[PDB]
């Protein structure tokens, strides 16, 4: 029982470290994803 | 989450410790001179009647 408590409090760990890279990853995505509608902008304005 | 901490070499270092903590454990348990867990231990028989 205390094996698998200390495993799964580490678990619980490595899941926080884990969420906080996806929530980067998502973060660094919608940075892209405005960047991506900017060109878009840029690009139905050079129908000039 | 096997990409993340390049400290793995730390991680082996440490460990490495606690095994060779674990070995002192095995050892220095010199009760008589006749290291009870570590090296070899006779498997003796204690009498009792």
């Amino acid at each position: 029982l205390s094996n698998q408590i200390s495993g799964l409090n580490v678990a619980t760990r490595n899941a926080n470290d884990g969420i906080s890279l996806a929530q980067t990853a998502e973060g660094a995505l919608q940075q892209s994803t405005n960047i991506l509608q900017r060109i878009r902008d840029l690009a139905l304005q050079s129908a000039n | 989450g096997s990409n993340s901490d390049a400290d793995r070499a730390a991680l082996q270092k440490e460990v490495a410790a606690q095994q060779a903590e674990l070995t002192r454990i095995s050892d220095t348990t010199t009760f008589g001179g006749r290291k009870l867990l570590d090296g070899s231990f006779g498997t003796t028989s204690f009498q009792v009647g």
